[PDB]
DNA sequence: ATATATATATATATATATATATATATATAT
DNA sequence: ATATATATATATATATATATATATATATAT
DNA sequence: TGCCGTTACAATGTAACAGTGG
DNA sequence: CCACTGTTACATTGTAACGGCA
């Protein structure tokens, strides 16, 4: 764990996860019954101000599927949220083209490293060929 | 969705309007009764829904006004769906003494509780008997008779004060009355330190008002 | 505060922000408000919440004698009318009792 | 009276305790983090600077 | 115009955008009022498997101000539908680090060229310059 | 609660006149189209809103609606 | 000076919900 | 093979809330 | 000008790989 | 082993800003 784990955002987080599964039409309940399933719906939406209590409703009527996206979206939201208090730690987000992205792609895993990586080395073979051209 | 109230009216004006004391609150307040804290009941549910009442009203063309002394009544504009009417010049006479009984000390014995007897006296030590008279009977010159009439009018518009909530008889008595915050209204022509002609104005123009 | 590390800051203001999740439920606007509050990119909406929390108490002031609107004064003056009203109930119940 | 002046009072009271733990706490993190990284970015800046004026001579 | 516009398609679109908008809590009325801003939510609830009628729920009740972003978010639809058919015309989204994509930026701008050209121009001078080597 | 259909007829913006009108007494006909038609669409409701008055809304044979007051 | 309208209180009967006690058929211990 | 306990249905009658009619006081207007 | 394609982002959600410690 | 965490490489949708064109 290289990242501290805060409980009362983490579970705000999760309730989130849920709810938004749930108005999207997904079956977060394990219940394949519709009133057992409301009802547990019921009392999650009920637990908007009590993240604590998420825990336990998820212990009690999660979709066994869930868990696996669950540890994921937590996980990686965890990244982002401590990654965006500086700039030198985010992302930036891009759209290539196919044959553009084609050709990059195959030349990281041609050199076994990331995209980034590759593109720093690009970048900087470029801008050697600057440096000596100033020298 | 279909078949939920928010769709044409807002919740709490619906409960409101589901009260049971709103029927006969609305029915009182459109007969023009001002209401005080004396009426905790109607006071509370007031001040509770004073907004949503409000913009109910609103559909009325008349305006669900709270004085600053804290009693809520209805003052209907130009155009109010409601009709609209005005006090006589004894009645603004006698709301005026009871305004002036309610903040005089003198009278801090009687404990709230008045006779018309007083009142009359009061009216007579105030303004001008005579000249006062003149309004009851054209052709009064001091005549007792006359003086009698003086009193009866001034009993009448005092029960038709009663009417209008500035009033309360006890539980058993006609005769005595308690006074209520309302009777202020009287007064809302001096409650601001300008000139009188220019407070008369302003009156007016805000529908509190008209002349005669 | 200003011995403390950056870890024991974050998780004090965890607890407090779970507190404020209970103290703030039944309203709705510092609701949202305490909700935005959570972005990192954007401390300054930390304490933008702050003084909503403020011109929220300012308005909760009950009658003109209590209107020493900075929330942090009205406490002793709230104290002081318990203390009245408790001296008072014990008269009032003496009185109900004969 | 007492019961509605004790319930004012108690949410004044928590209201105003817990929003301080929540901000103060933040604020003074942000405090501590811009002094500690001032102090590291002066000796960059000094051997940046340094590094600047040898290689403007080394050439 | 580019790509056919296809009425029965971009009307289930755009009701579908609306109200994602209004279960996000976004005002989609241009009515103040409570009482009217429900009822024209729930008539375009009720309004859904119909092109003709959410047009015309949509030029008497939709926010004035929510008309701009509506229709670049259906122009992008549009394009991103009829592209995504075909491999080559696709769009490959990646993630940055931030000091690598402030230099890739750099270049781009100093350049005129986009992203994707830059990379290829890129990638094109690295294996000129291999063949130099070679 | 209120009823839903109640409180449609309530919010409808030919309630207040039509409610200032019944509460004076007015007799509302077929010449009425307008209000007879609101009247005929929303009776069940309004006579249990102005039952709350203990009065009583009554749609005569001949068809036109009144008010009559309970001594109540 | 007195007819008349209006508000309030009481008595009286209707209609409905509900708790009580008894009668009847079945279940289960003796 | 029996008698007591249970569940069911029923009538009894108890109480409340409603609506009506009558009496009263009394405040208005000619 | 207003529509229409196009680019460069932002925010969030997931699958897959690599690490780390119990 | 096993689970939990960090990271990368996408997808998906939305939006603002340019620039072309009737």
């Amino acid at each position: 764990m290289k990242y501290q784990q805060l409980e009362n955002l983490e579970c705000g987080w999760k309730w989130a996860y849920l709810i938004r599964k749930h108005q999207e039409g997904e079956p977060i309940t394990k219940y394949i019954e519709n009133s057992a399933a409301h009802a547990a719906v019921d009392k999650l939406i009920k637990l908007e101000s009590e993240p604590v209590r998420v825990l336990e409703w998820i212990e009690q009527h999660m979709n066994p599927d869930l868990f696996n996206r669950m540890k994921q979206t937590i996980r990686a939201r965890r990244k982002r949220h401590f990654n965006a208090e500086h700039q030198h730690t985010r992302k930036k987000s891009i759209d290539l083209d196919f044959p553009v992205w084609h050709r990059l792609s195959a030349l990281s895993q041609r050199r076994g490293n990331t995209l980034s990586e590759t593109i720093v080395q690009l970048i900087e073979d470029a801008e050697r060929k600057e440096k000596y051209a100033n020298q | 969705s279909s078949t939920h109230i928010e769709q044409f009216m807002p919740v709490k004006l619906a409960q409101a309007l589901a009260n049971s004391l709103f029927p006969e609150l609305d029915s009182q307040l459109r007969a023009g009764r001002h209401i005080g804290i004396d009426d905790l009941d109607n006071h509370a549910f007031l001040m509770d829904f004073q907004e949503q009442l409000e913009e109910f009203y609103a559909r009325y063309n008349v305006e669900l006004i709270r004085a600053p002394e804290g009693f809520f009544y209805l003052r209907p504009r130009s155009t109010t769906l409601i009709p609209r009417s005005v006090l006589s010049e004894l009645d603004m006479m006698v709301g005026k003494i009871l305004c002036y009984l309610y903040l005089s000390p003198e009278r801090l014995a009687n404990q709230g509780i008045f006779t018309s007897q007083e009142l009359y006296e009061e009216l007579i030590s105030l303004a001008d008997e005579g000249k006062l008279m003149k309004f009851v009977n054209q052709r009064s010159s001091g005549s007792d008779l006359d003086k009698q009439k003086l009193q009866e009018k001034v009993r009448t518009t005092l029960n038709r004060l009663r009417r209008l909530g500035m009033v309360y008889f006890l539980p058993n008595n006609n005769n005595k009355f308690t006074i209520t915050e309302a009777v202020f209204r009287f007064g809302a022509d001096v409650r601001s330190g300008d000139d009188p002609r220019e407070i008369q104005l302003r009156m007016i123009r805000d529908g509190e008002a008209m002349p005669v | 505060l200003a011995y403390m590390e950056g870890g024991a800051l974050r998780s004090m203001s965890d607890k407090a922000l779970g507190a404020l999740r209970l103290a703030v439920a039944d309203n709705e606007h510092l609701r949202d408000a305490l909700r935005l509050s959570e972005d990192p990119k954007r401390p300054e909406r930390k304490v933008q919440f702050f003084i909503a929390v403020y011109q929220h108490l300012r308005e909760r002031i009950r009658q003109d004698i209590i209107r020493t609107d900075d929330p942090v004064d009205a406490i002793e003056q709230m104290e002081i009318e318990l203390a009245r009203l408790t001296e008072e109930l014990t008269a009032r119940e003496q009185k109900l009792a004969i | 009276a007492i019961r509605v002046t004790q319930s004012d009072r108690d949410l004044f009271k928590h209201l105003i305790t817990e929003a301080t733990s929540y901000v103060s706490a933040d604020y003074m993190r942000h405090a501590n983090e811009r002094r500690t990284h001032l102090d590291e970015a002066l000796a960059l800046r000094g051997e940046l600077f340094g590094s600047h004026k040898q290689l403007a001579t080394e050439q």
